[PDB]
Formats: C-alpha cells, sequence, structure tokens
C-alpha cells in the first residue's frame, strides 16, 4: 500500500545549563531508522534499523553534517521565538518540527509536509500544495512574511517532491525484508470473573505490523463502542505492535459478544467468541 | 503554557510465562512538555539497567517513549512503572499485570 | 535522508 518518510525533531531551552537539547529521529512508516541526539558522545547520525546500518560512510558523514545544521537553526530559533513572545531567560521552552512525504502504491509522491510548533501548539505549517503556508498566530505572521519574501516553500517542495520519495524508495527496497512486511496479528482472548455476575473479556492482537489495526467488540452484532475499555496501540519493543479491547460482560452472556479484528495482514477479517 | 499528562501502560513484550526471559516496558505518550521521570520497579525497588527510545512525538505534537528492561517474571514478583511530569501532583505508579 | 537547507524561524 501507501508509504511515508518521516524525520520528527524537538528542540528544548534549559536556562542556566548552556546549550539546548536537540534530538532528531527519522521513520520509514512505523519503523524507525536513524537518530541524532546532542547529549550523546559520537555527536553523529546514527542507524536504529539493520537495514541502513550499511549504508557507508558518505551517508553517515552526509546525515551528521545536515542534522548538526538543523541543531544550528534550531538553537537560534529559541532565542527569535523568546523574544517573538516576549519571554523571560528563565523559563525552558520547547520547539519541534517535522516533515516527511507519503507515496502511494505505485511508490510515486502523494503528500509533503513541513511544520513546527511551540510550546507544544501549532507555529507554522506548509500547505498541501506546498507553496503557501497557515501560521497560527500573531508572532507566526512575521515568520510567514520572512519565509513569503525568501521563497521558502519553492526549496522544500523540492526536496519533498524529490529527495524525500527518491530516499523512501531507496530505503523500501533496501529494507524490503523488513519494510515491505506484514506481520499479521496473533489474536486471544481472556475471561475473567470480576465478580460471579460480571466478567471481563478481553479481545488481544499481539506482533503486528504496521501498527494500523482496529479492534472491536459486537453484542448482537450491535456495536458496543461507548462500553469498550480499548487501549492505545503500542510498540512491543522488537518492531512489532500490540493492542487489546475488552468489554464487562454479565455472567451467562459471553455467546453474544464477537471481537472484530482488521488488519493489512489478515487476508479476512477476524470474528472471535468467547466458547 | 500547554501541559499534557502521559499516558501510562507497563506489560511485556511476550506474554508472561513463569521462568521464562523476556522485557517489562512501560510506554509512556501523549505527554508535553518532554522532561518526564520513568523508573521501573521490582518489588517496590528502582530497577538499574533500563533502556529508552529515542525522544519522538505524535500528530498532535504530544510526546512519547518507551522505557524497558529485561525480566524473567515468577509467580510471586511484582512489577510497577513510576512516573513523574509537571502535570502530576506526585509520581503516578501502574502495577504491571500479566493480561494488560 | 534530511533535508539539505534550513531556513530560520
Amino acid at each position: 500500500g501507501s508509504h511515508s518518510m518521516r524525520y520528527f525533531f524537538t528542540s528544548v531551552s534549559r536556562p542556566g545549563r548552556g546549550e539546548p537539547r536537540f534530538i532528531a529521529v527519522g521513520y520509514v512508516d512505523d519503523t524507525q531508522f536513524v537518530r541524532f541526539d546532542s547529549d550523546a558522545a559520537s555527536q553523529r547520525m546514527e542507524p536504529r534499523a539493520p537495514w541502513i546500518e550499511q549504508e557507508g560512510p558518505e551517508y553517515w558523514d552526509g546525515e551528521t553534517r545536515k542534522v548538526k545544521a538543523h541543531s544550528q537553526t534550531h538553537r537560534v530559533d529559541l532565542g527569535t521565538l523568546r523574544g517573538y513572545y516576549n519571554q523571560s531567560e528563565a523559563g525552558s521552552h520547547t520547539v519541534q518540527r517535522m516533515y516527511g512525504c507519503d507515496v502511494g502504491s505505485d511508490w510515486r509522491f502523494l503528500r509533503g509536509y513541513h511544520q513546527y510548533a511551540y510550546d507544544g501548539k501549532d507555529y507554522i505549517a506548509l500547505k498541501e500544495d506546498l507553496r503557501s503556508w497557515t501560521a497560527a498566530d500573531m508572532a507566526a505572521q512575521t515568520t510567514k512574511h520572512k519565509w513569503e519574501a525568501a521563497h521558502v516553500a519553492e526549496q522544500l517542495r523540492a526536496y519533498l517532491e524529490g529527495t524525500c520519495v527518491e530516499w523512501l524508495r531507496r530505503y523500501l527496497e533496501n529494507g524490503k525484508e523488513t519494510l515491505q512486511r506484514t506481520d499479521a496479528p496473533k489474536t486471544h482472548m481472556t475471561h475473567h470473573a470480576v465478580s460471579d455476575h460480571e466478567a471481563t473479556l478481553r479481545c488481544w492482537a499481539l506482533s503486528f505490523y504496521p501498527a494500523e489495526i482496529t479492534l472491536t467488540w459486537q453484542r448482537d452484532g450491535e456495536d458496543q463502542t461507548q462500553d469498550t475499555e480499548l487501549v492505545e496501540t503500542r510498540p512491543a519493543g522488537d518492531g512489532t505492535f500490540q493492542k487489546w479491547a475488552a468489554v464487562v460482560v454479565p455472567s451467562g452472556q459471553e455467546q453474544r459478544y464477537t471481537c472484530h479484528v482488521q488488519h493489512e495482514g489478515l487476508p479476512k477479517p477476524l470474528t472471535l467468541r468467547w466458547e | 503554557m500547554i501541559q499534557r499528562t502521559p499516558k501510562i501502560q507497563v506489560y511485556s513484550r511476550h506474554p508472561a510465562e513463569n521462568g521464562k526471559s523476556n522485557f517489562l516496558n512501560c510506554y509512556v505518550s501523549g505527554f508535553h512538555p518532554s522532561d518526564i521521570e520513568v523508573d521501573l520497579l521490582k518489588n517496590g525497588e528502582r530497577i538499574e539497567k533500563v533502556e529508552h527510545s529515542d525522544l519522538s512525538f505524535s500528530k498532535d505534537w504530544s510526546f512519547y517513549l518507551l522505557y524497558y528492561t529485561e525480566f524473567t517474571p515468577t509467580e510471586k514478583d511484582e512489577y510497577a512503572c513510576r512516573v513523574n511530569h509537571v502535570t502530576l501532583s506526585q509520581p503516578k505508579i501502574v502495577k504491571w499485570d500479566r493480561d494488560m | 535522508k534530511v533535508a539539505e537547507i534550513v531556513h530560520f524561524l
């Protein structure tokens, strides 16, 4: 199906502690593949997936060089925003940047993104047309006007439709064994009496990839959304994901309930029953 | 300023089987700002060898991290995840339940 | 690969 590449950058000022913290991470779909941490010893972009480890020194030196230039822009940006919002030097502030691209089944360009947040809220974002900006407040208009004058959107559009898509394709090819894989969920149900009158039925999905999944409960074929406890999809730590959905069943009504599992790895959606 | 409370899940990588090696995870997500303290506990004591994932964030800008350690569950040993963040009046302790 | 040019806020 579709694929994406995303880079996530976090910049946190540290009053009276010197340099701001800077962390960068890169993902292809739901698989992390690179990292940079200003606090680590290496001061280099590093691999976090086996299929990129052997990319070679020209690749690693290049990613290291560019990510250090990102770090320097963010160090200055923190001071610029402190000024735009007339903030004191005493407080810690966070800048976040995310950019990347989506490709379709045929792997050609579908969408590009480039967006920033200051202290957890939208600051500026490149619009879908990759030609215009959305400035979230008064301060952000100064950036919008500056970026409009310096033709920043044209430069970002070139990267998003070019390098981004080109390298996403390369990584999908190099990491085929694990990026182009689909691991269907291993599923099971558990039953525990809260009390003799009631029991919890919990429907599990384990060891799946990609993360996208739908887990629902029905009672006599009717959706039980309001009465389902559904946990956020969570990483197992080995590159797979987990999720569960639970309902409280009055004792003796187990047969009325069905759990429904939908995932890209399943040829047909699953219907599970406690029986 | 925006402050979002961490969601916390404590769980094992595999299904728990007494006496079989595994990983204990504590997934913290949906929080802002990024400063967070996460400890894994064994019978109430802080586990020393605990690693964590690289700081990343969701579409809504909130952060997420996975803290993890190797462990071999037993019938009697109790595990937990203890989290501190600016949104919390005191650290939140979430006990590990092998079926959650 | 990350972007080559980064512009200031």
